[PDB]
């Protein structure tokens, strides 16, 4: 079967460098033009550079032209893309993607798609989130401030209480740091009697903060 | 069970020359003169036989090959013609039957900005035979250098991209081409015209 | 460039539907245009290119039509795998993409349930606070949620998430958050969110007054 295999990424300094690898098997690889496609944090999709079947003949997008390079080694069946000079607006889920037939020199649509990598350009350094309580059928939650990078994984009472459970989506801040929170409405009377501990866990920073919200 | 010319001549997607499409057309009925004025043809020329004779006569096999070359090298396709199609991407043999068919693909088949992916093959260290097909895109070393699949001095792709656009003079326009060969063997197959 | 522009933005239905949707080009793009489908945080899939041909493996449900400027995808009984967002694309001219059409379940009218918790003790004390409105399994998604600090305007202080359209009941949650500085916060006393929705007759403020 294709396979698109994606390698590399990660965060990286503004104005940095960074290469992206694209592992192709299970097809000819000269056969097809290659692509690289991103898609910025909540946003649709952008088409940004492509590479003929015969590594001949590069495409480029205007917003990258100049700073990002792809490239070919026919040996190991790879698509190479260097991304030079980054910028913020440059974080996104890169997707490495084959054309279809007869489509040997420009590549028209996008048939097969590697699995995605995470770029992210930022200053920020890992830290650690703050959480604070969001006291109370009544609604409670834990606020879960200032942390980078994503992600943060919240749960309530070790797992156990699930249902009318909302974590929302994170915000990256002005300050470059991310924010969420993570919400519960519990049936009341509950509220003078079970008691309800929100548990956080950032692994880039090791952190592990259990708070406990009541009345 | 009528024939199906429309599968051939309105497929969306047209092969490239150098990698022509062949279809084999058998067990069925065609009206070649309702053929004939199914559309526009810029040509349509037969040897050996003619639409309205095709609708009186069976035979074994129909083959129609199709393609895309540009508006001034439709010519090539004919028995006896040289040049880089017939020499490299496309063949009939001297003694041919059947019809050569075109007609201009400009709206279909080319970018506002060029396109790129149909091809002819540019060089040969032979000329095709009649009906043989070469599909290798492999890149061909003129020195030492070691090419490793990758074009550049002393490394020439053998394919010649075509780069189609609307604003093209008409004999650089993209042509589609059907060709239908007919074959009569001892075999139990059998595509007939109307009243054969 | 060629532009693509697609509508609706948004579309709501139901399993066995038949819903269509629309991708208007800049200029015309002939035949050379592909419609993709793609669930959060997963890679796209093409589902129909040359506007019309259906990719090898793609339920048959999926066509597509159109020649120039104007093309549609028609799925002919909707089913819930279906539900994604939705993207054509042209390859006439570079390759761009639509904005897209995001298809979402319908469901019946809910208003949300419109909860605000003031800023924390411990957080007053780094410095800044967060005050959250929450709204709480509503449908549909659109909400207008406004602050007003003693019924003032508020602007670009505050910002918003909204859940994915939940499985068990399909609703959404939104939070609007309201970050000030201790100093701005300790300056006033009326905090509230004023919340518009269509499950609403009159839009629901909830409020409070710090101390
Ligand atoms: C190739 O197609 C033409 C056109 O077919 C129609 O137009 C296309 C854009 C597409 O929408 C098709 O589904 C349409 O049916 C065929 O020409 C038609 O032929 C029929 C008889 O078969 C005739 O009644 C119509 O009037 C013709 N219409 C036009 C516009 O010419 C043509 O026959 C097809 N070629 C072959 C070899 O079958």
């Amino acid at each position: 079967e294709v396979q698109l295999v994606q390698s590399g990424g990660g965060l990286v300094q503004p104005g940095g460098s960074l290469r992206l690898s694209c592992a192709a098997s299970g097809f000819t690889f000269s056969s097809y033009a290659m692509s690289w496609v991103r898609q910025a944090p909540g946003k649709g999709l952008e088409w940004v550079l492509s590479i003929s079947g015969s590594g001949g003949s590069t495409y480029y997008a205007d917003s990258v032209k100049g700073r990002f390079t792809i490239s070919i080694d026919n040996s190991k069946k790879t698509v190479y893309l260097q991304m030079n000079s980054l910028r913020a607006e440059d974080t996104a889920v890169y997707y490495c993607a084959k054309s279809g037939e007869q489509q040997l020199v420009q590549a028209e649509y996008f048939h097969h798609w590697g699995q995605g990598t995470l770029v992210t350009v930022s200053s920020a350094s890992t830290k650690g989130p703050s959480v604070f309580p969001l006291a109370p059928t009544a609604a409670l939650g834990c606020l879960v401030k200032d942390y980078f990078p994503e992600p943060v994984t919240v749960s309530w009472n070790s797992g156990a209480l699930t249902s009318g459970v909302h974590t929302f989506p994170a915000v990256l801040q002005s300050s470059g740091l991310y924010s969420l929170s993570s919400v519960v409405t519990v049936p009341s009377s509950s509220l003078g009697t079970q008691t309800y501990i929100c548990n956080v866990n950032h692994k880039p920073s090791n952190t592990k903060v259990d708070k406990k919200v009541e009345p | 069970n009528l024939c199906p010319f429309g599968e051939v001549f309105n497929a969306t997607r047209f092969a490239s020359v150098y990698a022509w499409n062949r279809k084999r057309i058998s067990n069925c009925v065609a009206d070649y003169s309702v053929l004939y004025n199914s559309a526009s043809f810029s040509t349509f020329k037969c040897y050996g036989v003619s639409p309205t004779k095709l609708n009186d006569l069976c035979f074994t096999n129909v083959y129609a090959d199709s393609f895309v070359i540009r508006g001034d090298e439709v010519r090539q396709i004919a028995p006896g013609q040289t040049g880089k199609i017939a020499d490299y991407n496309y063949k009939l043999p001297d003694d041919f039957t059947g019809c050569v068919i075109a007609w201009n693909s400009n709206n279909l088949d080319s970018k506002v900005g060029g396109n790129y992916n149909y091809l002819y093959r540019l060089f040969r260290k032979s000329n095709l035979k009649p009906f043989e097909r070469d599909i290798s895109t492999e890149i061909y070393q003129a020195g030492s250098t070691p090419c490793n699949g990758v074009e550049g001095f002393n490394c020439y792709f053998p394919l010649q991209s075509y780069g189609f656009q609307p604003t093209n003079g008409v004999g650089y326009q993209p042509y589609r081409v059907v060709v239908l060969s007919f074959e009569l063997l001892h075999a139990p197959a059998t595509v007939c015209g109307p009243k054969g | 460039d060629i532009q693509m522009t697609q509508s609706p933005s948004t579309l709501s239905a139901s399993v066995g539907d038949r819903v269509t949707i629309t991708c208007r080009a800049s200029q015309s793009i002939g035949r050379w245009l592909a419609w993709y489908q793609q669930k959060p945080g997963k890679a796209p899939k093409l589902l129909i290119y040359d506007a019309s041909s259906l990719e090898s493996g793609v339920p048959s449900r999926f066509s597509g039509s159109g020649f120039g400027t104007e093309f549609t995808l028609t799925i002919s009984s909707l089913q819930p795998d279906d539900f994604a967002t939705y993207y054509c694309q042209q390859c006439d001219s570079l390759l761009t993409f639509g904005g897209g059409t995001k298809l979402e379940i319908k469901r019946t009218v809910a208003a949300p349930s419109v909860f605000i918790f003031p800023p924390s003790d411990e957080q007053l004390k780094s410095g800044t606070a967060s005050v959250v409105c929450l709204l709480n399994n509503f449908y549909p998604r659109e909400a207008k949620v406004q602050w007003k600090v003693d019924n003032a305007l508020q602007s670009g202080n505050s910002q918003e998430s909204v859940t994915e359209q939940d499985s068990k009941d399909s609703t959404y949650s939104l939070s609007s958050t309201l970050t000030l500085s201790k100093a701005d916060y300790e300056k006033h006393k009326v905090y509230a969110c004023e919340v518009t929705h269509q499950g609403l007759s009159s839009p629901v403020t909830k409020s409070f007054n710090r101390g």
